[PDB]
RNA sequence: ACAGCUGGUUCCAAUCGAAACAUGUCGAAGCAUGACCUCCGCCGAGGUAGUCUGUGAGGUAGAGCGACCGAUUGGUCCUGUCAAACUCCAAACUUACAGACGCUGUUUGACGCGGGGAUUCCGGUGCGCGGGGUAAGCCUGUGUACCAGGAGGGGAACAACCCAGAGAUAGGUUAAGGUCCCCAAGUGUGGAUUAAGUGUAAUCCUCUGAAGGUG
RNA sequence: UUGAGGCGCCCAAAAUGAUCGGGACUCAAAUCCACCACCGAGACCUGUCCGUACCACUCAUACUGGUAAUCGAGUAGAUUGG
RNA sequence: GUUUGACUGGGGCGGUACGCGCUCGAAAAGAUAUCGAGCGCGCCCUAUGGUCAUCUCAGCCGGGGACCCGGCGAAGAGUGCAAGAGCAAAAGAUGACUUGACAGUGUUCUUCCCAACGAGGAACGCUGACGCGAAAGCGUGGUCUAGCGAACCAAUUAGCCUGCUUGAUGCGGGCAAUUGAUGACAGAAAAGCUACCCUAGGGAUAACAGAGUCGUCACUCGCAAGAGCACAUAUCGACCGAGUGGCUUGCUACCUCGAUGUCGGUUCCCUCCAUCCUGCCCGUGCAGAAGCGGGCAAGGGUGAGGUUGUUCGCCUAUUA
RNA sequence: UUAGGCGGCCACAGCGGUGGGGUUGCCUCCCGUACCCAUCCCGAACACGGAAGAUAAGCCCACCAGCGUUCCAGGGAGUACUGGAGUGCGCGAGCCUCUGGGAAAUCCGGUUCGCCGCCACC
């Protein structure tokens, strides 16, 4: 910018996206992180091996195509991160990975949130991943009981296409089941 | 002291003064001289002094030369005459002497003086088309002051 | 540098973790029953005798800490090095 | 010299150039190398852990081993051969 | 292919040059040697420049040398066309001269001794204190100097 | 008597051939341990004094600084200068590893390994780069070749400047250097300058000659 | 009138007897630019011999034959035959 | 009876370059000297250590040198202490938790380039136990390079071994390791005089003299500011610059320590010229007379005395 | 890649600027605190839940060179410096010839307003 003398931060850290240091206490392990990322609407979770010009997506899962199986509930929530994990978790499961260190990225370490909800999938599929249970949310908010509850304070729809107006937990256990199935096309 | 003590360069350049102390004052009093508020280019003759062998010049040299070269001009163009000289170096070499004996001979500081590789402008004047032969022999009397020998070169005179 | 009274830290001993206090040697005499209690009028006589007829040496513009780290539950202790301290306070 | 410490005269060789200043990418802190892979030898300013003797800057070793997650790279210095151990952020593949 | 003449002694010379010349298969004064040209030859004679005399010789030349000084790998057996045929790939010296001329093969290859024990030049040479240029003898030749000098010292 | 101090230590020849330096030492006129010299045994196919190329290390020369840094002019942006302990730049060059060519080794066994015996630890000079000192045939580094421990030729004489590294004997051609005599070889050729005996003096403690001036 | 180059001159004083080694040299026996022919080592080439090392033969380290362009200086010192 | 070190442009005095770290010297790899230039270390901290969470610093601008909001701001802040170096979602700041500044055993490098050598140091492993974190992971002290010490002896610590025919008791010998220091810092416990001297040696090293050097000294030259009533140049002459000499002094340590007799003087011989007189000259602020400055010139001369050993110098009277 | 996730090289990618782009799609800004979580005070942030609205930021897309940077041309410059050699010059400090290398500043003209990897996706 301002001369020669002048030091412009690496690309990603500029953007603000990557935490070096902290990637490279994760890089350490030699075991291939699960990439967990949040969206307003969505929740994505890859697990990424390193490569010679960058990193490598052995297996991904996206919110989005979570209802590609049959879900017909929103997709930024507890229900849905949890199952983003495990499908994730089950395509790793079936490229020959069997362990991952969870890669939360810049979110934060919080207690219950999505992304260790992500994680509980991801183990829950068959993967090895260092964790710390009393972390992770309790079963039920994993289901959706938080949300469910949420809208027993009804008086207007907790959404607005119509899903259903109580809404579903037990949709949760619905998908989360058909996961287990040996068929399932991943 | 001889100018034969510091003509030559030999020593290392030594010129921080963050690790130099007491080293003494120039003697020069003006780089600048004649009407130096106008400019070079406002002159159609522009002559300079230039040194024939690398050397060093203390910084009594400089200015017992830069005097009695430019005390010339203003003897022979008024002390406002029509002219501008200018001495370009500036002494930045610090010179010691060891004054014991060869036992801790690193010496104390000194004098001063101005390294110029040969070929150089010792000055360079600026004058009209008839002080040009005013400052030809302003200069002849500098290099006399000096060490090396010089050439009295005009810069821009076609007059001649 | 102070020194916490009693500090959690291991021990060549138990292979666990308990709580070790800060004791600077209180040392001990001359036994007078000892090898250089008897060495020291066999080595003399008339005269002079190097070693016996010597005297004390000086000292490090400071003395290292030289201490006993005594246990809890156990009761006994051993031996690390020290550091050179002019003073040392082993808070409360 | 006037003090014969590891650093004595390393201004140069352990200093990075203006804009190399800063922490340094993990890619090659985490580089893995096989057995027998001849290896440059230089220090990263930016890294602190892992160094070996700056003396050995510039020396073209062949990994022969590692020693936890540094490396043992084997060098010849003048006519003595010696086992150096460096972590991989101080390594470059030759060729 | 140029022809390398040692014309300084060994006494003062850098050990680093000598050591080359002797790489050159050169070790005495006067001794002469066919060096071919690549990268590697190169930079070899450009740092031996100051202690020799070299430049590629006629075909003419190179022939009436190697009938005057060229020997075997041991024996004092005259190296002559006959002598030539019944051991080299060749048939006579001009066909052995054109080879290693044209770089095909090397006195070696054939049996002789990698060196040309030359004979000091006949009127003097033009001097080792300046090169060519300058009016001496050292250094690149001319294919007509090398040989005036080639020639002198049959 | 002991001495780390001076002196001396007796026959021939053949092969190889130093160190005048590093670390420690009441050590500096001495030792010890390395470097280096040599001898013996072992190993058994590579080795690397040169060069070229490829992959690396580097901030000295130079340069530059509205690129840091600290110096260092003046004017009403412009203008004047610097750096062993400055650097946005940056060599030549030195240097690690590998390949290639060269050279070398596998009856002359290299590279390496083990063992016996040393000497040595006052160095010197030239050149290149240095640091100190007005300087020095000074003091102290560094790379290198030489003296030491190197004849012979040349340089008037002259350790280290030039040629040259040298078994005996012999014939020949040359090198440095020289060809008027002393003194082997030209009072050589084409041409120009000089009138001072300038000069007839590569290098040098050694051969001076400066600023300035010269119809 | 002015610029540039060459050789020289002034600047230029020391102690037993002046000096380029000496003599002495001036279109040179100086200087510079070229050129021609020579002189001149133990170097280079070459005949013979010697030593040493290696090869063949051999019990031999006695003969004989062979190789050395890539062997032949040396203080301290190590080694070995006399 | 012995001790009373070493370094050192001779020794003494002074100093420490006597153990350590940084920049430069150092010639772009490594190594590299001097009484080389700049300057430090002989500790300090129980948080000023460890981890985790949160956060971003100097300086500047604008709104209400304390505080508050916003903006610019790769780093100029801070990080215990020299210097050089590292660091910004941290190695810095804040908060909290914590005490890994833990036990033990190794690898490698350094110490000591190459290349042997101890203590000390560092990086990197393994076993045991801990601390923090969701986890990867981080913690074998403070971001890296200084803060350090052999044997003998004393004290202290865990378990075990052992003490002369034998049992009990007492007191001992030992494996492992901590502390206490030798700074002359790879560790001796330790003052001086000698002109009454002595021996071994050294020109490895000083004093006279020689030799090199010429800063110093003596002399010259260039330029010529200035004054000389006007006038640089009759005369005087600063500054700066260029040199010659080898009489002064200093420097060096090449020659001489199995000795080259040391100041001053005297006596007797030769020489130099930068000339004091004498000869011939030029200028003059040259009327003359007497000078002042200068040129050529070394044939001849340059003397006697008072103080002081004096050289030098001061003084007297003669003198061309 | 009609807007995404993880990256490598870590300014050719910076700084500054212009223009275009989004009905159940994406990323966002955005709407809102019952819960997990949260602020030494604040649902600002962090965390959780959700679409009424928007393409104005961001982001993605196309382009601009004024500043900064990368590389290139020509000029500077085979200049500065330099490894090897010389009975070449200079009183000397130092210079020159031959041989092998060879900058820097700056000026003008081009380039540069990132490149590439894996995964997901009208
Ligand atoms: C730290 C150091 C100490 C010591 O070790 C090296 C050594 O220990 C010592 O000299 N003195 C100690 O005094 C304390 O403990 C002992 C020691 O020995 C004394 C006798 C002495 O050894 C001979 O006379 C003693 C009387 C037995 C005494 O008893 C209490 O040597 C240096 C002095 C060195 C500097
Ligand atoms: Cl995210
Ligand atoms: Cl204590
Ligand atoms: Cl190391
Ligand atoms: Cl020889
Ligand atoms: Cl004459
Ligand atoms: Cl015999
Ligand atoms: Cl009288
Ligand atoms: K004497
Ligand atoms: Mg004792
Ligand atoms: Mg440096
Ligand atoms: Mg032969
Ligand atoms: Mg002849
Ligand atoms: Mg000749
Ligand atoms: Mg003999
Ligand atoms: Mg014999
Ligand atoms: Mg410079
Ligand atoms: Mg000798
Ligand atoms: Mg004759
Ligand atoms: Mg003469
Ligand atoms: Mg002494
Ligand atoms: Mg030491
Ligand atoms: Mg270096
Ligand atoms: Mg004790
Ligand atoms: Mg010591
Ligand atoms: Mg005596
Ligand atoms: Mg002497
Ligand atoms: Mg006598
Ligand atoms: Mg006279
Ligand atoms: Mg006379
Ligand atoms: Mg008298
Ligand atoms: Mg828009
Ligand atoms: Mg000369
Ligand atoms: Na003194
Ligand atoms: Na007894
Ligand atoms: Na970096
Ligand atoms: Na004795
Ligand atoms: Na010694
Ligand atoms: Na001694
Ligand atoms: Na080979
Ligand atoms: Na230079
Ligand atoms: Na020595
Ligand atoms: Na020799
Ligand atoms: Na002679
Ligand atoms: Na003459
Ligand atoms: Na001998
Ligand atoms: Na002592
Ligand atoms: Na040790
Ligand atoms: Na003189
Ligand atoms: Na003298
Ligand atoms: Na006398
Ligand atoms: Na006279
Ligand atoms: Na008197
Ligand atoms: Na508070
Ligand atoms: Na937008
Ligand atoms: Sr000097
Ligand atoms: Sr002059
Ligand atoms: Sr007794
Ligand atoms: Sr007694
Ligand atoms: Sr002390
Ligand atoms: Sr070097
Ligand atoms: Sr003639
Ligand atoms: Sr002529
Ligand atoms: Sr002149
Ligand atoms: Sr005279
Ligand atoms: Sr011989
Ligand atoms: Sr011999
Ligand atoms: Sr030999
Ligand atoms: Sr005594
Ligand atoms: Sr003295
Ligand atoms: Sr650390
Ligand atoms: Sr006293
Ligand atoms: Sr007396
Ligand atoms: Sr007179
Ligand atoms: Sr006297
Ligand atoms: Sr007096
Ligand atoms: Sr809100
Ligand atoms: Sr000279
Ligand atoms: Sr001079
Ligand atoms: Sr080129």
């Amino acid at each position: 910018a301002t001369g020669p003398r002048y030091k412009v931060p690496m690309r990603r850290r500029r953007e603000a996206r990557t935490d070096y240091h902290q990637r490279l206490r994760l890089l350490k392990s030699g075991k291939p992180r699960l990439v967990a990322r949040k969206s307003n609407k969505h929740v994505r979770a890859q697990l990424v091996t390193l490569g010679p010009n960058g990193d490598d997506t052995l297996a991904s899962a996206h919110s989005s195509d979570l209802a590609e199986y049959g879900w017909e509930a929103p997709t930024g929530n507890m229900p849905s991160a949890y199952l983003t994990g495990l499908l994730a978790g089950l395509r790793a499961q079936e490229a020959g990975v069997e362990e991952a260190v969870l890669d939360i990225g810049l979110n934060s370490p919080t207690p219950g949130s999505k992304v260790f909800a992500i994680q509980e999938g991801a183990i829950d599929a068959g993967l090895d991943i260092p964790h710390n249970d009393d972390v992770l949310a309790d079963w039920q908010r994993t289901r959706g009981a938080h949300i469910a509850e949420y809208d027993e304070q009804l008086e207007e729809p907790l959404y607005s296409g119509d899903f259903d107006a109580a809404d579903l937990p037990e949709h949760f256990d619905e998908l989360r089941e058909t996961l287990l199935d040996g068929d399932i096309e991943l | 002291k001889p100018a034969s003590m510091y003509r030559d360069i030999d020593k290392p350049a030594y010129t921080r003064r963050e690790y130099i102390t007491g080293i003494p004052g120039s003697k020069i009093a003006q780089h600048k001289m004649g009407r130096k508020q106008k400019d070079a280019d406002d002159y159609p003759v522009q002559i300079s002094l230039i040194v024939e062998e690398t050397v060093q010049l203390r910084h009594g040299s400089l200015e017992a030369s830069r005097l009695s070269a430019n005390r010339h001009l203003i003897k022979e163009l008024g002390e406002e005459g029509d002219y501008k000289m200018t001495l370009r170096k500036f002494p930045h070499q610090v010179l010691r002497e060891n004054k014991d004996g060869m036992r801790a001979a690193f010496g104390k500081i000194v004098g001063t003086a101005a390294r110029v590789q040969a070929g150089e402008q010792l000055f360079t004047a600026y004058c009209n088309v008839e002080d040009a032969e005013h400052v030809k022999e302003a200069f002849r009397r500098a290099y006399n002051k000096i060490t090396p020998s010089c050439r009295i070169k005009v810069e821009r005179g076609e007059e001649l | 540098m102070q020194m916490p009274r009693r500090f959690n830290t291991y021990c060549p001993h138990c292979n666990e973790h308990q709580e070790h206090e800060v004791e600077k040697v209180r040392s001990g005499r001359q036994t007078g029953m000892k090898w250089i209690d008897r060495q020291r009028e066999r080595n003399s006589g008339i005269g002079n005798d190097g070693k016996f007829s010597k005297v004390p040496g000086g000292d490090k513009p400071t003395k290292k800490t030289d201490l006993k780290y005594r246990c809890g539950e156990c009761g006994k202790a051993h031996l690390r090095e020290g550091w050179r301290a002019g003073r040392l306070e082993f808070q409360e | 010299p006037s003090s014969n410490g590891p650093l004595e005269g390393t201004r140069g060789k352990l200093k990075n150039k203006p804009r190399d200043r800063g922490t340094s990418p993990p890619q090659r802190a985490v580089e893995e190398f096989d057995d027998g892979e001849k290896v440059h030898l230089k220090i990263d300013p930016s890294v602190p852990n892992g160094r070996f003797h700056p003396r050995f800057d510039g020396q073209t070793g062949t990994v022969e081993g590692k020693q936890g997650d540094a490396y043992k790279v084997d060098i010849v210095d003048g006519g003595k051969e010696k086992t150096i151990i460096v972590t991989a952020a101080h390594l470059r593949r030759q060729e | 292919m140029h022809a390398l003449v040692q014309l300084r002694g060994e006494v003062n010379m850098h050990t680093d040059i000598q050591d080359t010349l002797e790489m050159l298969n050169i070790h005495h004064v006067n001794h002469c040697t066919l060096v071919p040209e690549t990268d590697a030859y190169r930079g070899m004679v450009a740092k031996v420049n100051d202690f020799v005399a070299f430049g590629e010789p006629s075909q003419e030349t190179l022939e009436t040398v190697l009938a005057t000084r060229a020997e075997p790998l041991e024996g004092d057996a005259d190296v002559d066309d006959e002598w030539v045929a019944e051991h080299t790939d060749y048939d006579d010296i001009s066909g052995l001269a054109f080879a290693l001329l044209s770089e095909e093969t090397t006195l070696r290859e054939q049996g002789l001794s990698p060196t040309l024990r030359l004979h000091p030049p006949r009127g003097g040479h033009d001097g080792v204190k300046h090169p060519v240029k300058e009016g001496g003898q050292l250094g690149k030749h001319d294919t007509e100097g090398i040989d005036d000098l080639l020639e002198a010292m049959r």
